[PDB]
DNA sequence: TCCCAGCTCCCTGCTGGCTCCGAGTGGGTTCTGCCGCTCTC
RNA sequence: AGAGGGAACCCACU
DNA sequence: GAGAGCGGCGGAGCCAGCAGGGAGCTGGGA
């Protein structure tokens, strides 16, 4: 319920701390397996023209 | 302590051997040939040093 | 800190006593291992003379920071003369032990600041790390599960509706 | 030189099997449920 | 001549095995067998 | 007058 | 005997493989 001018209360700082973790994790995860498929795809279709 | 332990059986082990080796001819054997301490010096230095965290010839 | 000073108070000597006794034959011989002593840390020279070493003269010479370590054993000998003779090796020396810094065996402990500036060492290093041919060294901690209680899982393709395990 | 000599007929069969993973070691390394090819400190070889 | 019971053969379902897992880059460290026993000066 | 190796592991950057 | 050199000591997803289960023909007897 507070804005981040007043501050986020230490339970609100935990929870949002919990919040953020998510996307980090996220960032972390998805690159090796869209590299893969790229690479899959590039594979498939390189020397189509 | 999880290495000690097994250090202190490879020491036992070693020893019984030399033991062994030594009294199968009959004669008595004397302790300080018997214990070698390379193994828990080397084995705790290498341990600490290179981090892989067992014995020298198990790496993986 | 205090997980180094509870390894060296108690469980080396319990490893040690732990192991069981020796026993190999055609004369029956018996071999335990009593107790333990750990000295100060040392160096010996080529010349075989122990002088105390210091962690800064470890750092520089790329030595090992460790202390001898010295057991007691006792060998009883039994030549199937119903009578048998029991030989105390005190203090036989069996390997060195890495110390770690400004713990209750270094020889950084309990010392002022004036000391450890004419040591050549920091006031403010916290230690807890182990030099090893100079290097400092860090042991990290690792998480595991707990032993010695239920739990109960679910797995998802397993054979099992609900397994525990302990 | 065993062949030569005459061996014991199965002392040629545990020779020609020791061949036999010296050389499709030297060719693959990864066979499973056989052991890795060891020369030193515990790192195994590099096959082709 | 013809009706059954037994053998033959193809499909279906299941289990075990094998291969894969982002692109670059800058530092650091340890390790490169060892005990031994015949052999040689 | 072009020396001059390699593998493993850890940390870090985008 | 010292010096020494070599001899020995995790998870996910396509294929192979087997196993069990019906059609279907064939010899024996109605």
């Amino acid at each position: 319920e507070n804005s981040y001018l007043a501050g986020l209360t230490p339970t609100e700082f935990f929870f949002h701390a919990m919040g953020g973790r998510e996307g980090l994790i996220d960032t972390a995860v998805k690159t090796a397996e869209t590299g893969y498929i790229q690479r899959r795809l590039i594979k498939s279709m390189e020397s189509v023209m | 302590a999880f290495l000690f332990r097994g250090m202190f059986k490879n020491l036992l082990k070693e020893v019984r051997i030399y033991a062994q080796k030594f009294i199968d001819r009959g004669k008595d054997f004397n302790l300080e040939l018997a214990i070698k301490t390379r193994i828990i010096s080397d084995g705790l230095k290498y341990s600490l040093a290179t981090g892989n965290w067992g014995d020298q010839k198990k790496a993986h | 800190l205090d997980s180094f000073d509870e390894f060296i108070q108690m469980s080396v000597q319990r490893i040690v006593e732990d192991a069981p006794p020796i026993d190999l034959q055609p004369p029956r011989y018996l071999l335990k291992f009593e107790q333990i002593y750990l000295s100060k840390p040392t160096h010996w020279e080529r010349d075989g003379a122990p002088s105390p070493m210091m962690p800064n003269e470890a750092r520089l010479r790329n030595l090992t920071y460790s202390a001898p370590l010295y057991v007691d054993i006792t060998k009883t000998v039994i030549k199937e003369g119903e009578e048998q003779l029991q030989t105390q090796h005190q203090k036989t020396f069996i390997g060195k032990i890495p110390i770690m810094l400004r713990s209750t065996y270094c020889l950084l402990n309990g010392l002022t600041d004036r000391d450890l500036c004419e040591l050549n060492e920091c006031p403010l290093d916290p230690g807890g790390y182990f030099i090893i041919n100079g290097s400092e060294k860090v042991l990290i901690a690792q998480e595991k599960m707990a032993t010695n209680t239920v739990y109960v899982f679910a797995k998802k393709d397993s054979k099992y509706a609900y397994t525990g395990e302990c | 030189r065993n062949e030569q000599n005459g061996a014991a007929a199965h002392v040629i069969a545990e020779d020609v099997k020791l061949l036999q993973f010296h050389v499709a070691t030297m060719v693959d390394n990864e066979l499973p449920g056989l052991p890795r090819a060891m020369q030193k400190s515990g790192r195994p070889l590099k096959s082709l």
